[PDB]
RNA sequence: UAAACGCUGAAAGCAUCUAAGUGUGAAGCCCACCUCAAGAUGAGAUUUCCCAUUUCUUUAAGAAAGUAAGACCCCUGAGAG
RNA sequence: CACCUCGAUGUCGGCUCGUCGCAUCCUGGGGCUGUAGUCGGUCCCAAGGGUUGGGCUGUUCGCCCAUUAAAGCGGCACGCGAGCUGGGUUCAGAACGUCGUGAGACAGUUCGGUCCCUAUCCGUCGCGGGCGUUGGAAAUUUGAGAGGAGCUGUCCUUAGUA
RNA sequence: UAUGUUAAGUGGAAAAGGAUGUGGGGUUGCACAGACAACUAGGAUGUUGGCUUAGAAGCAGCCACCAUUUAAAGAGUGCGU
């Protein structure tokens, strides 16, 4: 497998190789660089520590910068993990291009949503809304919380409370160009987060 | 396959075998004469 | 954007001069319709001296729409009324002369004979 | 009546290797090797061998038979082999051997293969006659069962692979 | 694995899917897909940083009293609320 | 039967939310067929998901229209009124029929008619503070374990072949 | 401790009924001039007994059931024509 990870830019829409439209979202990926490679021998898995955006050092740390200096690089302000990629192919100090991609390959893109709030079930889960004549007084409440017997609510009974900044994955998605010289990805189609946020790029688990 | 709790051989080619527990009668000739138990 | 209850004009000679879809077909719980979507109705108002007639329930086919129909290069084709043509269990049509335009979207879905029969097809 | 005393002829260039468990046999067409149990007591002449249970009791009566039946088994296949015979029946059917690897067309919209493995050939001599040909007695069955359950017989017709030689009753349908 | 299909096979010289042995076999089960998750008091693992000071009491896993790494207060704010 | 409830017991139906069982409506697997093929009938396994919108009636049910792959049966105080409605329930008014010598009543019907509560505890959904995890801190993480999702039609081809 | 039984978690839920489950006891039949089960050879004739029906001719409906070599065959067990 293989990845990146990047920041939302934003929206636009692109013509391919003909006519048709293309909804596409705009990934930077200013090179990332590999920090720590960790195995089973030592760490108990195969993978390969990443960063992404530089800090700088006032906004660092001392004990960021001490596992930042094997690299030889600057203080990152994103760091994730990659796991089920190839260790042999990877090393300290590597920078991840975006040419790794190829435009038309199928990609995984994980990202933090949109934080909406503390809000009511009927946004949060979908639940109806009672009817606002005939005279009701029951409008956008989220109904019974369940039967008598057990004389207690069961479990994941749906209820206002925060929506969003939620971790999400979008899948079978597509990669439509790349641009090496401005490092940007173009992905078909709309990615969950905010802008300026970080999205985490992958090759397929289900291609 | 006839499931009943009355199984009895139906000609004289059925054959009776307990096969996982359960009882149960087979002929080669007539498969309508296949039952079990349950 | 065709529900139920909701009225149409016709856009054919076949006798009938507004519709009323009954219920829109394609799976279970289809709520909405566009173009390219039968459609099973009534007839409220026929013409007099014409074969459909009033009270009819009869198969239909949306020609055009408002709520219109979009093209894979963004372009989006939009009416000023919601109208549909009655057809038979084959996708021909009752009548035989369609009024007004059409949309291209038909074609995918072969209603051929109809968009050969509509003067102007966009 | 019983089998299990009756004794069991090599006859020759068969041999065999005694074990705590795991007992092995040798031969011209090749080697098997299977776990019978500790029950037994295993008597062997020069071209002989019998098996003895320690009791008259059930479960050592069948543990006598069967292990008796397997090493009968065992000596029979390293000696003579064991094959089956299919033949499948139809309009437009057909069968052909690549090796190890059999193609079969028997009316399914795509060709099927089955596969043996080292110890096990598929034969046909015609397009219409496999013949599943082998050392172990399980696994020739079994692969012989799976090819049959491929498209297996009908009572209407015919259409469908066999066993040369078996009973396929037929009804006069309509 | 279910039901079903068995292969070999004996009790019961045959037969038999089973008793041992072995295998096909479902939208179902455990995985596989996504998310939460070390308060998992059974509190895990790895990398990196600070270092091993002062006094008093004591052989005390002692007490206070200034600090390193670092964090917080406070302030400008939103991609958050 | 009258054991609990008359120093309260709220009565049906619908709405919002669902959850469970399997005696399975569809999808999935299989045996038998008086199964030629398509459709099927029946039985065994299977509860993962799904299981429609309207006219009439206060209605559950039921009939009808039109679809559906399918339009399951039941339980959870005939689930859920400190979550909603209050159409139906003879509260008080009035009237028809009928009964009564009558005041009034229904073996029937009809029009109209106040649904109180600032959530303490558990419970549920979410967010924090404190402490702990045996020197203090910054990050990344395995993952026990939990949850979520789990559906399905139509067309084409194989082939107008079997 | 001693002897046995059970293989279902029976024990630790419930019937009519069903079952080469298993242990005990008894009765009875056949059996080393060879039991039972299997494998081999035969399994027929005058005769395709007749009636029957277009056709039943061993086995649609209908009577009888002799004879043969015998080492044994029913004037025919079913399928099926
Ligand atoms: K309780
Ligand atoms: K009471
Ligand atoms: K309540
Ligand atoms: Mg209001
Ligand atoms: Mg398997
Ligand atoms: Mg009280
Ligand atoms: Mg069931
Ligand atoms: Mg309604
Ligand atoms: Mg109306
Ligand atoms: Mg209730
Ligand atoms: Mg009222
Ligand atoms: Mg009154
Ligand atoms: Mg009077
Ligand atoms: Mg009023
Ligand atoms: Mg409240
Ligand atoms: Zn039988």
């Amino acid at each position: 497998t293989k990845g990146i990870l990047g920041k939302k830019v934003g929206m636009t829409q692109i013509f391919t190789e003909s006519g048709e439209l293309i909804p596409v979202t705009v990934v930077e990926a200013t090179p990332n660089v590999v920090l720590q490679v960790k195995t089973v021998e030592t760490d108990g898995y195969e993978a390969i520590q990443v960063g992404y955006q530089d800090k700088r050092e006032v906004l660092s740390n001392k004990p960021a910068k001490g596992h930042v200096a094997k690299a030889n690089t600057a203080p990152k302000r994103f760091i994730k993990e990659f796991k089920n990629v190839e260790l042999g192919e990877y090393e300290v100090g590597k920078e991840i291009k975006v040419d790794v991609f190829q435009a038309g390959d199928v990609v995984d893109v994980t990202g933090t949503t949109k934080g909406k709030g503390f809000q009511g079930a009927i946004k949060r889960h979908g639940q109806s809304r009672g009817p606002m004549s005939h005279g009701s007084r029951y409008h956008r409440r989220p109904g019974s919380m369940g039967p008598v017997a057990p004389n207690r609510v069961f479990k994941n009974k749906r209820l206002a409370g925060r929506m969003g900044g939620d971790r999400v994955t979008i899948q079978n998605l597509e990669v439509v160009k790349v641009d090496v010289e401005r490092n940007v990805i173009l992905i078909k189609g709309n990615i969950p987060g905010a802008k300026k946020s970080l999205i985490t790029i992958k090759s397929a688990v289900k291609a | 396959m006839k499931v009943r709790p009355s199984v009895k051989p139906m000609c004289e080619h059925c054959k009776v075998i307990r096969r996982k527990g359960r009882v149960m009668v087979i002929c080669p000739a007539n498969p309508k004469h296949k039952q079990r138990q349950g | 954007m065709i529900q139920q209850e909701s009225r149409l004009r016709v856009a054919d000679n076949s006798g009938a001069r507004e519709i009323l879809t009954i219920k829109v077909l394609g799976g279970s719980g289809r709520k909405t319709a566009n173009i390219g979507d039968v459609i099973v109705a009534t007839v409220k108002q026929a013409t007099p001296g014409g074969v459909v007639k009033k009270g009819e329930v009869v198969k239909a086919v949306i020609v055009r729409t408002k709520s219109g129909a979009r093209r894979a290069d963004g372009s989006y084709i939009k009416f000023d009324e919601n109208a549909a043509v009655i057809i038979r269990d084959d996708k021909s049509p009752r009548g035989t002369r369609i009024f007004g335009p059409v949309a291209r979207e038909l074609r995918e879905n072969n209603f051929m004979k109809i968009v050969s029969l509509a003067p102007e097809v966009l | 009546s019983r089998i299990g005393n009756k004794v069991v002829v090599l006859p020759a260039g068969v041999e065999i290797k005694q074990d705590g468990n795991n007992i092995t046999v040798k031969g011209p067409k090749g080697e098997l090797t299977r776990e019978f149990s500790s029950d037994i007591k295993m008597n062997i002449e020069g071209n002989e061998v019998t098996f003895i249970r320690p009791n008259d009791s059930k479960e050592m009566k069948t543990i006598h038979g069967t292990t008796r039946a397997n090493f009968n088994n065992m000596v029979v296949g390293v000696s003579e082999g064991f094959q089956k015979a299919l033949e499948l029946i139809g309009v437009g059917y057909r069968a052909q051997v690549q090796g190890n690897k059999l193609t079969l067309n028997v009316g399914y919209s795509h060709p099927v293969e089955m596969t043996a493995p080292e110890g096990v050939t598929f034969e046909v001599p015609a397009n219409t006659q496999v013949i599943v040909k082998g050392i172990n007695k399980e696994v020739v069955g079994e692969l012989a069962a799976n090819i049959r359950g491929v498209r297996p017989p009908e009572p209407y017709k015919g259409k469908g692979i066999r066993y040369v030689g078996e009973f396929v009753r037929r009804k006069e349908g309509k």
